């Protein structure tokens, strides 16, 4: 795909004793935060307990979302990771409580075990009996292998399966009964007399030998939010993709919880917990916090990881300052991970890792001056300067970024403090807070 | 084996026959006066005579208010309906908060019924429809009657279908060689599946096979159903289930909450009255729980002042943790617990008291028992002095990192060095606030 | 003893046959 | 396990047995005769029909007898070869415009062209599998067949099922015929159903009615599973 | 019918007044407030005469002093067949209806039209049915014999009543009411034959009965709006009914009243906690109160010199003075100890609670000390404590245990002021830890 | 990018050939459909599937159309 901001991290980089290495899996430094994240990862992988809120706090450009996405990468497949921003809750279709309920229910996973029958063979006879209007469709199918020969009965969805990507009595097809998948493997008959209607170049296959019908235990992972969207109304599968699911009633969720408990008792399904990650949680109303206050105390709740770069500040919807932008009720029932700022060698190793991720070769002195700029200014400016210096490097037709390219990139593109100083030296040129601006240069 | 989350070690109030609460029994520690008051209100809702009785649970954070409501819910049992709610749930974008307030008010009144069902069931043997004399006359259907032959155990019945019944016959896609279920109250039809009187493995549509149904084709069975008044209200508001045009066109439309008028509620109440006068239904008042009532605003409180005076409203329980807080939606007035005094005058406040060191210690001990964890005595004393030092909840949620860090050292017990590692790894509110005050760039 | 097949009954309906050597379309 | 039937029907107090649909709502809205006679049905002393004509036909802005220039303008806009189509659109209800929609031809010299999204839609009707446009346009059925959704069970059922509220008027049959026509409209109910195959064979071959003169049928959306097609659970 | 467990004002069955509009000391479950009860009786005779309209009455007083009790007494003494709409101040802030449109609906819901019509019905006891059918069922003939406790008959039926009798199946031994005009078959039940259960009807078989109909203005406004049917009366999506349809309804009710086929009954609209309305509502109300088809509006409030919502100033009772010029004000007062004791005795007899006399005096003392509602709420809790120790009479220590267990307002304010360090203040500051 | 194999032109003849063994109880059973097409400097007859004639009848294809 495309090289993103967090494309250099594959996992957390931890030992078997949960001791993080100083340079592993794209992570350097942040040893205590990575240790706490590995503890919370083993807690989620254990899956015994639920409803615990984790806070990652620190200054901007420190590694909050990098740590959260590394937790997601080490979490692996078939475990849900709902990563939403804090601004997504404010909507004109769903209430804040309903949107947060959906965000909670998206992170709880149901693994259902199903039994399948696989049919593969050379087809002999297909008879399709349709009505005049084409509504009532029934049929017979004759499938064979080298040893057996069976004649089946066809339904509407099966006939619509055979109608698409048409099978012409001599192709080898694959049918899953529980899934309804029609997969034409190829053609073995090799009929000489073919009409000039289709440009088929179907590869020659061989007619399969042995047992025609075989059993297979299959499994799949689904989550609760699509379950109560499906059970909500008649066309829940379309509302799953259009997102047009407006305020599902409480009886639907109650009966879905009862059915999930029954499925856990019967051994058909087991619940796999996941993690809901709310990036930049300080932009939430106090109603959202008061709903989270109760919704963290349910059995059907995931581990909530919330990140805040704010210090002591005013909570939204109120008129008092609070630590981390959150009321003390949420800080009463949450354990907080605190991140710390970086050093010279950590920033240099971060720039080396990002340059190897961006396949841009850097010289030693260029790396030193980039680390100098990332110590003086922030880390993100020195991160974003690399591709610009690379473009300057092939602009002079050499695949090595020296001092002069990074110096030219430094002159061409401005910082935050440099832009603040250049605005404040020329305040009459810009539109001020009072809306007065001097346009004429005379 | 099992899953727990901040609760479910509370099984009930844990009282005697005379209502005197013990010290530690049933997952509860202390709070004897509050538990006795909760036993009184549990006996009051079990008395099934009162309507519009309201209490408020007053106390600090981490003192056991919501635990008391869950204990009331488990002491009443699953049969009496319990409606948990949050003060932020009343704000809907679809419908005003007044209708949401009586939405949850009518959701908390239970009802049983004893309903007779006229059932035709069996295996279909023949499917012969007959046609009309002029079908393209514009008015009238294509067919006139459909003959169905139902076969069951010791009996065979032949029925002449209406066209309207035949539409709901066709929509579930029946055929000769099937087992059906005609339900004559609404015209609803269940396709039970293919019979085992024919072959089994010759299908391709993952069907399941049902034996021939016992008894005669025509039946009258008794079915006990538990129901609320709210389900009757929303079924009459959006009518689905019939065999008319509107019944199909309501099942395909988007469901949306609507402002239910009082007239349908009076008619539904008269129907429930005529059901209860014939000795079929029996009325179950319930408990409505609103946690964080301070987040309710002034017009919801003003409407609740009317809602408590109805002759159908259930027992409503409120909870708050504010001392001297102005009401939301007003500018200057200050009232206790964020609740205006005209509604305070209708309440019966129940105090909740904080705990001591030994109560925190035995709560942590029972919690570590419930999550199947083993603690040393010195580590338990360190957890107790931390729970007095910072908060009960911080010590309560710190024990699972002690379990993980004890597991990762190939050990079973929890030691003091392990607790110190969990101390250094995870922070609390006070240390984070001290870090925020002594911070360089809003860290 | 073997268990008899479900009755196949298709009256006044079109038919499509796909043999090895030639195809059909029995219509009305 | 079935929803509670909030209805009153004919029950037996116990060569064929005929069962007729007789489900009614227990809530009855009783209405007098005077309102229905003097405000809905026209008579000699009211002007319902005259006002209906004067609002719907005479002063209709799409009337070709009076606004032929506007009809020509909209015909050049839409490219539709009949000038009376705007009158028929504006004077029939929604579902009547739905269920007899015919894909008629429009002339090329017009301004309603083919939208790129509509062209992307129209490419992949009869396109088979392993085509790039079809595979890019068939995400939802791929998700249907991969998540094994056609064999899933049903977990939620409604608690109460009720018919619409029956309005009664004592001493009038016209209200009864009107209510029976509105509840059991044969055109819509035929659109929400299908014709039996032997009945179709009696239409086409034995009676000579062609296929395109049939009433439109089969507009009901299919349920997700066979289990989701009903509210009664075994 | 009309199920009800026990309500707060369920003990009030009407205004206790004599024939000279004078209040009794204790009648129909109401004590105290003699002049307010006299004024509400004047309002009752004002409505019962019905010759005037559009008069607004404000009821103001201290909280928990007989306001909603007075309105419930007026509603109970009005009786049936008169429209009475009881709304709150917060029921008009809708998201799909505007405030003035909702006020117009609440105004027109309190004016009814009385219509008298007759419909001949046949109701009797079904003895024997005969059904003859052909092979194709084209021609059907039938005999129905039916009876009362007085007469006997046999009826020859056409094919449509045959179809309507095999629908909603009528057997022998059944009591059926038959409508000839619309063909509606109603099964009243089975009669007295052991071989539900109702009695066989008496008198004539073909009875002609008249009925008295009541229909509000809002029902006709919903019906005559052709965009939605009568299902909007139950679903509630009327959705901004226009004004020309209201003009047609207002002309046609006058056209019906001049021909004598209908009569207009006026009702009472009660807007409880009227101080929560906005200024835009009051501004609509001053012009809505001068209509011909406007009811008598009863409004209740308890605020005193409060800020009117939507403005920035303060007004008496929360209402601006232009509205108060159009209102006549009934003022209630506080209660003595004897009236509080009488109210508590009435509520004790209502909830089936047996008291000791010293416990009643203790309840009276703590009622005149703290609140009337607190004493009226403890009387149900103390009965449960009395049944917890297995005795019927509620004694003094039974009330004392409930007083210790269940808290009142001012005591709770006192412990909040004492232990405010453990609660969340207005600034969001709390202390959780017990140490340091 | 994609590859399209198309056939287009004015229809010259349109004759659905019958089968050598027709089935009883049916009418005009079809073994194949023969359609002739002509264009600019090109004429070529086709041999089609029997089910295609149903789509020809639905799309209202007479003689002399493109
Ligand atoms: N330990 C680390 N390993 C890899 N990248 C890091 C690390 N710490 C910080 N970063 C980089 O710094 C940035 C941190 O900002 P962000 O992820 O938004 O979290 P926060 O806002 O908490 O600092 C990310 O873009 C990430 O690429
Ligand atoms: N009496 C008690 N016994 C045991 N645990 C308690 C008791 N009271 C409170 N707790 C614990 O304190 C936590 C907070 O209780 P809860 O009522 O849910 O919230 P709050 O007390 O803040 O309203 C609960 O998780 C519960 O486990
Ligand atoms: N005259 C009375 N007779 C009987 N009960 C009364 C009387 N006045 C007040 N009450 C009781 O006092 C309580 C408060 O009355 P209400 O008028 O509803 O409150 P408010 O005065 O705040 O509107 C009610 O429960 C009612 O039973």
């Amino acid at each position: 795909s495309l090289i993103a901001a967090h494309s250099h991290i594959t996992g957390l980089g931890l030992d078997e004793n949960l001791q993080p290495r100083p340079t592993s899996e794209g992570m350097v430094g942040q040893l205590q935060a990575r240790r706490a994240a590995g503890v919370i990862l083993k807690m989620v992988q254990n899956g015994t307990i639920a409803g615990r809120a984790v806070l990652v706090a620190g200054p901007p450009s420190t590694g909050k979302t990098a740590l959260a996405m590394g937790v997601s990468q080490s979490l692996g497949k078939d475990v849900p990771f709902t990563a939403i921003a804090g601004s997504e809750i404010f909507s004109l279709e769903l209430s804040k409580t309903e949107a947060l309920t959906q965000a909670f229910r998206k992170s709880i996973g149901i693994k259902i075990k199903e039994e399948t029958e696989l049919i593969e063979g050379e087809v002999v006879e297909i008879q399709i009996d349709r009505s005049i209007t084409g509504g009532h469709k029934q049929g017979k199918l004759t499938i064979k292998t080298t040893d057996m020969e069976t004649i089946y009965e066809l339904g509407n969805k099966m006939i619509d399966g055979l109608t698409k990507e048409k099978v012409l009595a001599g192709d080898v097809i694959s049918i899953d009964k529980a899934s309804g998948k029609i997969t034409k493997l190829g053609r073995s008959f090799a009929r000489s007399r073919d009409y000039d209607a289709m440009g088929a170049d179907t590869r020659f296959v061989q007619c399969p030998e042995g047992e025609l019908q075989k059993r297979k235990t299959v499994v799949h992972t689904v989550s609760l939010h699509e379950i109560d969207v499906i059970n909500s109304r008649t066309q829940g599968f379309l509302a799953l993709f259009t997102g047009d699911t407006g305020e599902i009633r409480s009886e639907v969720r109650d009966q879905i919880n009862t059915k999930v408990a029954e499925w856990k008792e019967e051994g058909k399904a087991e619940i796999v917990p996941g993690v809901l990650f709310i990036d930049e949680v300080h932009m939430l109303d106090i109603e959202c916090f008061s709903f989270i206050n109760r919704a963290l105390e349910d059995e059907f709740a995931p581990i909530v990881m919330m990140a805040t770069n704010r210090g002591v500040s005013k909570t939204r919807g109120t008129n008092y300052k609070s630590p981390h932008g959150l009321p003390l009720d949420l800080l009463d029932r949450s354990i907080i991970i605190t991140t710390k700022s970086y050093n010279e060698q950590e920033i240099k190793t971060i720039l080396s890792i990002r340059a190897q991720e961006e396949e841009v070769e850097l010289s030693s002195d260029a790396l030193d001056l980039l680390t100098k700029t990332g110590v003086e200014t922030s880390l993100r400016y020195s991160s974003n300067l690399i591709s610009v210096a690379q473009q300057i490097a092939m602009k002079r037709k050499n695949n090595t970024v020296e001092v002069e390219d990074v110096k030219r990139a430094y002159l061409l593109f401005l910082d935050s403090a440099r832009s603040v100083k250049y605005v404040q030296e020329n305040e009459s040129q810009y539109i001020d807070d009072q809306g007065n601006v001097q346009i004429s240069i005379a | 084996v099992t899953r727990t989350a901040a609760h479910t070690h509370i099984k009930g109030l844990g009282l005697d026959e005379s209502g005197v609460a013990k010290r530690v029994e049933g997952g509860f520690v202390g709070q004897i006066e509050a538990r006795e008051a909760c036993g009184v209100i549990v006996d009051l809702i079990k008395a099934k005579k009162m309507s519009g009785r309201a209490i408020l649970l007053a106390g600090g954070p981490s003192t056991g208010k919501t635990a008391l409501a869950l204990a009331i819910s488990q002491e009443l049992g699953p049969k009496v309906p319990f409606c948990p709610l949050v003060g932020s749930e009343l704000y809907s974008v679809e419908v005003k908060k007044t209708e949401t307030l009586m939405e949850n008010f009518r959701r908390a009144i239970g009802l049983r019924i004893k309903e007779t069902k006229e059932v035709y069931e069996g295996e279909v043997t023949e499917l012969t429809p007959e046609d009309a004399e002029n079908p393209l006359g514009g008015y009238g259907k294509t067919i006139s009657h459909v003959i169905v032959g139902l076969k069951s155990a010791k009996g065979t019945k032949t029925l002449r279908l209406d066209p309207t019944i035949y539409e709901s016959i066709q929509r579930e896609k029946v055929s000769i060689g099937d087992v059906i279920y005609i339900e004559a109250n609404t015209g609803a039809v269940k396709r039970v599946g293919r019979s085992d009187a024919y072959a089994t493995e010759f299908d391709l549509e993952t069907e399941e096979y049902v034996p021939l149904p016992k008894g005669e084709v025509h039946k009258k069975k008794e079915i006990v159903q538990d129901v609320t008044l709210h389900d009757l209200d929303v079924a009459n508001a959006r009518p689905q289930g019939g065999q008319d045009v509107i019944s199909m066109m309501g099942q395909l439309l988007k469901p949306k909450k609507t402002e239910i008028t009082e007239k349908l509620r009076q008619e539904v109440n008269k129907v429930v009255a005529k059901y209860i006068d014939q000795g079929v239904a029996e009325l179950i008042p319930g408990v409505l729980f609103i946690d964080e009532v301070n987040m309710l605003d002034i017009e919801i409180f003003t409407y609740l002042n009317k809602a408590l005076e109805s002759n159908i409203a259930p027992v409503v329980v409120l909870a708050s943790n504010r001392g001297m807080t102005t009401v939301r939606g007003t500018e200057d007035v200050i009232s206790p617990h964020g609740v205006p005094p005209d509604l305070i005058d209708r309440l019966l406040i129940v105090r909740t008291l904080p705990y001591d060191k030994d109560e925190i210690r035995t709560i942590i001990e029972r919690r570590a028992t419930v999550e199947r964890l083993q603690v040393e005595s010195s580590a338990l004393d360190l957890l107790a002095t931390m729970g007095t030092e910072t908060s009960l909840r911080y010590a309560l949620q710190l024990l699972a990192p002690c379990g993980i860090l004890a597991q990762t050292s190939n050990r079973k017990e929890i030691v003091v060095n392990d607790v110190n590692e969990a101390k250094l790894l995870f922070l609390d509110a006070k240390r984070s606030t001290k870090i925020l005050e002594t911070s360089a760039n809003y860290l | 003893f073997v268990k008899p097949r479900r009755p196949y009954n298709s009256e006044g309906m079109t038919r499509i046959l796909r043999r090895y050597e030639e195809d059909l379309f029995c219509t009305f | 396990d079935s929803p509670f039937s909030f209805t009153t029907f004919g029950k037996t107090t116990s060569k064929f047995t005929d069962l007729i649909y007789s489900s009614r709502n227990p809530i009855k809205y009783s209405l007098p005769r005077l309102i229905y006679e003097d405000l809905i049905l026209p008579n000699y002393n009211n002007d319902v029909d005259i006002a209906n004509k004067l609002k719907n036909v005479k002063f209709n802005i799409f009337n070709p007898s009076t606004n032929y220039e506007l009809c020509l303008f909209l015909s050049k806009l839409t490219g539709e070869p009949s000038l009376n189509e705007f009158f028929r659109v504006s004077t029939t209800p929604l579902l009547k415009r739905v269920i007899e929609r015919t894909n008629g031809p429009k002339n090329t010299d017009s301004l309603s062209f083919k939208t790129i999204t509509q062209e992307l839609l129209e490419v992949t009707r009869n396109a088979p599998s392993e085509g790039v446009m079809a595979s890019l346009l068939n995400v939802e059925k791929h998700a249907y067949e991969r998540e094994y959704l056609n064999c899933i069970q049903r977990g939620y059922h409604p608690n109460v099922s009720a018919p619409p509220v029956t309005i009664e008027v004592l001493g009038s049959s016209h209200v009864t015929n009107s209510i029976n026509n509105e509840l059991f409209d044969p055109l819509i109910s035929q659109a929400l159903s299908d014709i039996p195959a032997i009945t179709q064979y009696n239409m086409h071959v034995k009676k000579g009615i062609p296929v395109e003169d049939f009433p439109k049928t089969g507009l009901f959306p299919e349920p997700l599973n066979k289990n989701f097609s009903s509210n009664i659970s075994m």
